[PDB]
RNA sequence: AGGCAUUGAAAGCGACCACCAGGGGCACAACAA
């Protein structure tokens, strides 16, 4: 499969857009509890339930606007690391600080996912990302623990004093689904592969990482087109009306529903679509990248390259 | 219905085609019960070491004969009917070895588990069921009409 | 078999994590009575039966996320304190509070489990956990008790008056399973040592310790890795969809069958795998745990090492 | 013995414990036809008979959690009124409410089996119990018998009418053995001597006390532990492989065979373990702490000292 | 139909209907809720692979066999004296099997989803509901009368 | 107040005196007969106006000479409960079922 | 040694109790270029 996509893809990143967006489109399960918070409660907002059919009011689960994007940013980071294209030791010449000056303006990360702290400019993301709706309504979908801290001879009371420590959290429930398209623009193949990585590769997103939030994403489709397709909100809401709001079923049969939606959505929006990558293909293409990501040889040489076409986009047209 | 209310009616129904008190009498817990008591009584004084079809044969001679000491106005299959002796005979031992197959078969051996501590844990119960049910069939044979 | 370990973890602590995860893959058998609460009730959750075949909706129950965290930390810091690493006196240079303003900073369940109140900062668990679930279903896999408590007297009625003593509480019964994958991320030799050392050393879980919820941890498996693999309830689900959900057989054949359905899950992972310890290779590498854990010498040296490495830590990246 | 082991226990009790467990490894036998019970029938619960070989399924009586530690507590409480440490008048300056507002929070059995509400906060118990269970399944093990309750006219009828007190009771059977470990945490050497006299001189056990449920306790091994070792299911389920599944056999060969037992079991298990009194040590251990009980002005020492030694917690470290 | 709700008054005047204590006998709380306990009891002890129909007729027999284990001042359809006894057992009969056929169908079918989980955790609240809404209508009564 | 109660709304009270169930010191195979019993009409046969009321089966007695070993305890007692429940153990003499035939019995304390 | 006759009524629990206290944020960061 990898070997006829090859042809889509720019040869080096240019300086202006050229088209050339691929969207990967996700349904993102639930797995263990995630916490998706700004302001002490979960991100919560009022939309129509769906596009035609079933048009009353309902209030779902937000994954905002960051939380789908640095969970992905940093293992891909971690992965530059581990392949030694990049380190985290102070007097090194590959050194990259996560949001400072000194971040490395050459590595994948700074020319994917952008840059702008201190002198020497800003980096636009060239990954597109949104925020997520729950396809189920915040009252199906959530559950609040208490959570207590007691003191470690095994009491929350230390000399006589209780201990103030017993509040409680709400947490979003397991096999709760958010629909995606995440969107990478002007990539080289490297580049989407990188991409790609990170999308299959992490597994934590909310608040709590180091307790919580794991979470399983299907990649439901891989579409090449002349730019940006339907919202976010919007495969939501044509997901929502396809099954009428009948959400408790098995997640095969929801990603397979979410596959033939996408496709119908892809229909009516004004965009030249060079290739969609569905089902048998899409199933094929995950085993061959699953192949690079299982192997250090074709993922050192890999993302090498990538370091290499970022570095050149980073002399010729970017910070240096 | 049927997986547990025919087979709780018939654990009933299957003694009052063989042993009736009117209920005029105003009669005891005791004297509705006997097929019953008899019935379990006999399941849980011999363990499981053999089978159900030596429980059934030497279970039902001992009920007959329980009923042998019955007074005759109690047994309605040789009171209500007028017929030969080795007929109404018959009948009536029919309708106590096809009771008797019901309250090991069903009873014990599939809603007691074929466990005696299940049943023991439960003989108030299944007794205070068949007492029941024995009054709601019997008053509603009587009085219907009313 | 630990003499060729050695090889794969980090000499000391980094400064930011570069992807060198060791995942133990563990099953916890109940052994008597656990109670796995918050708000009053048995935590319980409706999920997927299991991945493919099993498709119907099923209630589990739910070891929520610290309950198998905080028994591993808190068997952990005994170990410290019999050890004379760390102290509970209040005078001494030494000291560490618990969940507590005047916590460490610097001794290893400080850099390994994490801590956050006070000036001098934060550090982030290098042990990363899940909320574990159980692989039947909840009402084959709980009973609940009614409890009383007298007067001495031996009655319920010593004023003259009744007690109000009596109420009832539900516990999960035995030999009820919850899979789990707990994971490490950029530890030390030692600090690998003390984290498998609470693993295999710890007892207790969930309330009621001095009375209840002893449970017994079978190891499966430890999977040296690029990234983080599966999430417990994928685990859990493909492991009740490989028992067909005859979930009644032996522990030992459940803990082959679990050991043969996490290679099969491994291979369908996008992270590199440089150690997969099971079956034979894992009881010589437990048995070689073993005798660390038994002998006063070997232990001593071992996790006073880690106190400066993580010491070290401390006062090169840390919290200072 | 007991001069050699004072070395190995606190000089006072500490403010977190520091992983100086000792383990009280017993059987329970059975006498007098004991009742555990708790919604009106006896517990049980199905496990695994065996660990390695019989692997079939067998239900086994549970004397559950409590059940247990409460008879023993409470004869150590009659103790420190015999004494007079500890006073049941409410006009005395060192009353005790057993359960309630009105507790002591200073005597041994606070201290050690713990307490719970008040305004003074709460203690943890520092002796750990679970579930123990019959070594037989339960069809073996149990009878139930009819009782009745008439009028002292020697009939059930006063009036002519029938008074209605008849029911059955199941019951445990003579000869039946729970094997049981109690395990203690930073105690002092005369909290040893206070909980090892309380396994040693309560008798009686479960419901209707004054009727039934006297027990054989015999002491089997004390192990001193770096942990804690073997669940009471993990030490039924291995006695009855040892034992061949043909548990019908004599009582001191079924000691001698759990002695066997629990020594093999303690070599797998990752904890350091300084002393182990098994065999002649543990007669002659035995018998000198039957001497001290028996003796009115050491036992009076012995626990007067107890009494000053957990006053000092409470007004150092407890309820002040 | 509504009944997936708003139960609780109906389910104790149905038993009130047969069984009562006054209130000016200071009376204790088993007394009070001395039928709801036994249908309750009767429902979470039984095998729970029991479904509603055996139940009822077990649950009754329990009730009628627990009320005649009492006093005929707490029975105020036996207490009157204005009928034939045997009319008397006929109107018992059918007010018991009317409550309990709540108890087994509205109560732990419908308003607890038929899951003795589901009624265990909440039956300390549902019996302490029928205590205050027995004396809301014991109150009712002395004002009716007045 | 000794030997305790429990039905009513005033409280409930634990027994003073505390009992095991006794064991025969001999097997039973050595310690037991099943005896036959019958109920005839007291015309002085089975006959009871033409035809036999059945009234015969056969019930298992304990031998004399048979000895169960036992430990009764009083606690918390004043010296004039210590009499009474001394008393009644030296005092009372019929035991089993059928007070009215059998069980006798003398109780040796040692 | 014979015929005969292996039981019988009733009772199938009753009272009371269905919790108790105490905790319900703790630390800091509010922009960086």
């Amino acid at each position: 499969m990898l070997d006829s996509l090859k042809s889509q893809f720019q040869p080096s990143f240019p300086r202006l857009a050229s088209g050339h967006y691929v969207h990967f489109l996700m349904l993102r399960h639930s797995q263990s509890f995630p916490v998706f918070q700004t302001d002490g409660v979960l991100n919560t907002t009022r939309t129509q339930a769906g596009l035609l059919e079933k048009t009353d009011q309902l209030s779902r689960l937000v994954m905002f606007k960051r939380k789908q994007t640095t969970p992905e940013r940093l293992a891909g980071r971690e992965l530059l690391r581990n392949l030694g294209l990049t380190s985290a030791d102070k007097s090194a010449k590959n050194l990259c600080e996560y949001n400072g000056e000194g971040s490395c303006k050459q590595c994948p990360d700074c020319i994917l996912y952008g840059f702008a702290i201190g002198d020497s400019g800003s980096e636009r993301s060239k990954v597109y990302s949104d925020s997520a709706f729950s396809l189920g309504a915040y009252e199906q979908s959530h559950r609040s623990f208490t959570f207590n801290a007691p003191f470690e001879g095994g009491t929350m009371s230390e000399a006589g004093v209780m201990r103030s420590a017993i509040n409680e959290l709400d947490h979003i429930l397991p096999e709760v689904t958010f629909p995606t398209v995440e969107s990478l623009r002007d990539a080289t193949y490297e580049g989407f592969i990188y991409v790609l990585g990170n999308l299959l590769r992490t597994k934590r997103y909310g608040a709590q990482e180091s307790r919580t939030g794991t979470m399983k994403n299907h990649l439901v489709g891989i579409v090449f087109a002349d730019g940006e397709i339907f919202s976010n909100l919007h495969l939501t809401q044509a997901l929502y009306d396809q099954m009428g709001g009948e959400l408790n079923k098995p997640i095969s049969e929801l990603c397979e529903t979410a596959a033939t939606v996408a496709q119908d959505l892809l229909n009516k929006e004004p965009v030249r679509k060079s290739e969609l990558i569905f089902g048998a293909h899409l199933d094929t293409l995950l085993q061959e990248v699953n192949d690079i990501y299982q192997n250090d040889a074709e993922l050192t040489k890999l993302l090498g390259s990538l370091y290499q076409q970022t570095q050149d986009y980073a002399t010729e047209f970017g910070a240096l | 219905m049927t997986e547990k209310l025919k087979l709780t009616k018939r654990l009933v129904e299957e003694y009052r085609r063989f042993y009736q008190v009117e209920l005029s009498k105003k009669p005891s817990t005791h004297a509705i019960l006997l097929p019953l008591s008899k019935a379990l009584e006999q399941i849980l004084s011999v363990p499981d070491d053999w089978d159900e079809e030596e429980l059934i044969l030497q279970g039902s001679g001992q009920l007959q004969a329980a009923l042998d000491r019955q007074e005759v106005y109690t047994r309605p299959i040789i009171k209500d009917k007028s017929v030969a002796y080795e007929t109404r005979q018959l009948q009536e031992l029919e309708a106590i070895q096809i009771f008797m197959t019901t309250c090991v078969r069903d009873l014990f051996g599939e809603m007691c588990k074929g466990d005696r501590a299940i049943l023991q844990e439960q003989r108030n119960r299944i007794k205070s069921g068949a007492e029941f049910a024995y009054r709601l069939l019997a008053l509603e044979a009587q009085q219907n009409q009313n």
